[PDB]
């Protein structure tokens, strides 16, 4: 589309050489600054050469800017259940004289337990006192040295994933074309860097936006059934039970199995009961549908409308009403590329054929612009009131741009130019204004607004009183006069009409 | 009039988000033909659905 807000930072600025024979570069060096601009819009960067004419660009596609917050740490938390086995036996030698373990004695193993599995995960290895008699198992009056081990399993394999973040940085995407004809995206964030790739280090800047109520919120996503919610989750290793945060383990494919080495849990997380040689186990592990302020995927809360942006590295978004941020500008450095140029531009001319859009509004007035020549992208137009560059293809081929215009009646001569040869246009049209759009029941917002065009406010002289009169710069008088001879009949109509009417209300009674 | 429709043919709609030249919007009820509008008057002149 269009392009606008143009740098020129670090024109002629080149350290090349005969460049391969005929002509080519090798590297450019130097920093410039994006200012902010409206979602759906392009910034080009153009360079200048001193020996070419005219060089390529770098256009800069903003989409949504999504208020994320940033990525504190990583874990994932699997189901668990309720698992527990004991065994009965007697003493019948100097192995449970008084008691089970001696002084320190944890391994609670005798060569029986099922313990040595691969899915048997976390547990505890801990023991319990039993009862003497016939009944009890034995035929000595001794206590019975009864073990009992506990566990958790995973029979259906659900896998969460959490992500602690308290930040909330306002974010943006960005889709980057590079002048050899690579295009590719990412996701920048606020201040942090965006993984340069060949050099380019474009990132974008916010306005640290306060919030209303979000203190303790969490990111909390689902797998398999792709479920999001909005609920306080826990913090890194170090935490407390009584809300979320129960057992992790190291990743994702190995979240599958609770087995140890990955798997961390601090104490009481399971309970014990036995009455006689049964150790049965309860569950008290909660689900993630237990503690409170648990949203879902659609949250309202406070002005945020939180909604589910489908888009990589992130599902978390939200847009309030229109706020008109303060300023989104970006920051762009280099460190190296490559890039081919000309310097073969032959003549070239073109012409304007169409011209409509909107007064100085947000999407602006779009001009339709003609051209013909044989080399494939070599323009640059400049003009008063707003600059626009382009590219074009080989042939003749018609291209649509939009500008920047602030009189109703645009009738004025720009300069127009493809790379060495230059030419002379003009347009002539009729333009119409268009105001912020109103707020509609049923619509909300996605991602954000930018700015809208409230500046003026006030009616003209000018182009007011247009179609009341007439044209001409000599019919101009005698529209004035045959209006102003109707609305003295019609007024005088009117004054009969009112006279008539206090006559008849007075009579007649 | 009131503005742009999603049609979908295979199954149902769960969510999803439309972009417009400076509006975007979203918006979801579970149908096959779902309507998403994004203000009255917003979309005046030519431009580019990208949903
Ligand atoms: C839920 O949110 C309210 C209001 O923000 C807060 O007072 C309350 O302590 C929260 N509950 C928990 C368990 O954090
Ligand atoms: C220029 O003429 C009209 C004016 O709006 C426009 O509809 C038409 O598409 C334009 N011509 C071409 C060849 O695109
Ligand atoms: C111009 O474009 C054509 C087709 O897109 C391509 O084959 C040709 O290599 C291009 N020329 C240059 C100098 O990039």
């Amino acid at each position: 589309e269009s392009c606008d807000e143009m740098v020129h930072a670090d024109s002629k600025l080149v350290s090349c050489r005969q460049g391969s024979g005929n002509m080519k570069e090798c590297v450019t060096t130097g920093r410039a600054l994006l200012p902010a601009v409206n979602p759906g819009q392009e910034a080009c960067l153009h360079f200048t050469a001193p020996g070419s004419p005219d060089s390529k660009c770098l256009k800069i596609k903003v989409k949504r800017i999504n208020l994320k917050c940033k990525k504190s740490s990583s874990y994932f938390v699997p189901d668990a259940r309720s698992r527990c086995t004991s065994v009965r036996r007697c003493r019948w030698a100097g192995d449970c004289q008084s008691g089970c373990p001696p002084h320190s004695t944890s391994n609670s193993f005798s060569d029986d337990w099922a313990g040595k599995m691969d899915r048997a995960g976390l547990g505890f290895s801990g023991c319990s006192d039993g009862c003497g008699g016939a009944a009890c198992g034995c035929f000595n009056a001794a206590p019975s040295c009864i073990f009992w081990r506990k566990w958790v399993e995973n029979p259906h394999g659900i896998i969460w994933k959490v992500s602690p973040c308290a930040a909330w940085v306002p974010s943006a995407v960005i889709e980057l074309t590079m002048p050899s004809g690579e295009v590719r995206t990412f996701h920048p964030m606020s201040g942090i860097p965006t993984q340069v790739f060949k050099g380019v280090s474009v990132t974008y800047l916010g306005s640290d936006m306060e919030v209303s109520g979000l203190t303790d919120l969490c990111e909390i996503e689902e797998l398999k059934s792709k479920k999001l919610a909005l609920a306080p989750c826990n913090q890194a290793g170090m935490g407390v039970v009584g809300k979320v945060g129960e057992i992790q383990c190291s990743s994702e494919e190995s979240a599958r199995t609770i087995k140890k080495d990955g798997c961390i849990w601090n104490a009481d997380l399971v309970g014990i009961e036995l009455r006689v040689d049964d150790a049965v186990c309860y569950s008290k592990i909660t689900s993630v549908e237990a503690v409170a302020n648990y949203s879902a995927i659609p949250t309202t809360i406070g002005g945020l409308r939180f909604e589910r942006s489908h888009d990589s590295l992130g599902k978390i978004s939200g847009s309030p009403l229109d706020i008109t941020a303060i300023r989104g500008s970006f920051s762009v450095n280099y460190r190296g590329l490559r890039l081919s140029l000309s310097e073969i531009t032959a003549t070239c001319t073109g012409e304007v054929t169409n011209v409509s859009g909107c007064y100085s509004c947000m999407t602006g007035a779009k001009v339709s612009i003609k051209l013909h020549s044989s080399k494939n992208s070599t323009a640059h137009v400049r003009c008063k009131g707003d600059e626009t560059a382009f590219s074009v293809l080989e042939g003749v081929h018609s291209y649509t741009v939009s500008l920047s215009f602030d009189h109703a009646v645009v009738d004025e001569q720009c300069q127009l130019n493809c790379g060495g040869h230059e030419s002379q246009v003009t347009l002539k049209g009729n333009l119409i204004f268009l105001d912020v759009p109103k707020f509609v029941d049923g619509s909300y917002m996605q991602t954000y607004h930018s700015s809208v065009p409230t500046g003026a406010n006030i009616p003209s002289p000018t182009d007011w009183l247009n179609a009341l009169f007439g044209n001409g710069l000599s019919r101009w008088i005698l529209g004035v006069i045959g209006v102003l001879l109707g609305g003295l009949a019609l007024f005088f109509l009117i004054m009969s009409l009112f006279k008539l009417g206090t006559k008849q209300v007075f009579r007649s009674r | 009039n009131g503005g742009v429709r999603l049609i979908t043919l295979t199954s149902e709609l769960k969510s999803a988000t439309v972009c417009a030249s400076h509006f975007c919007s979203s918006a979801t009820s579970g149908k096959k033909s779902t309507e998403i509008q994004f203000h009255s008057g917003s979309l005046v002149g030519r431009t580019a659905i990208h949903v």
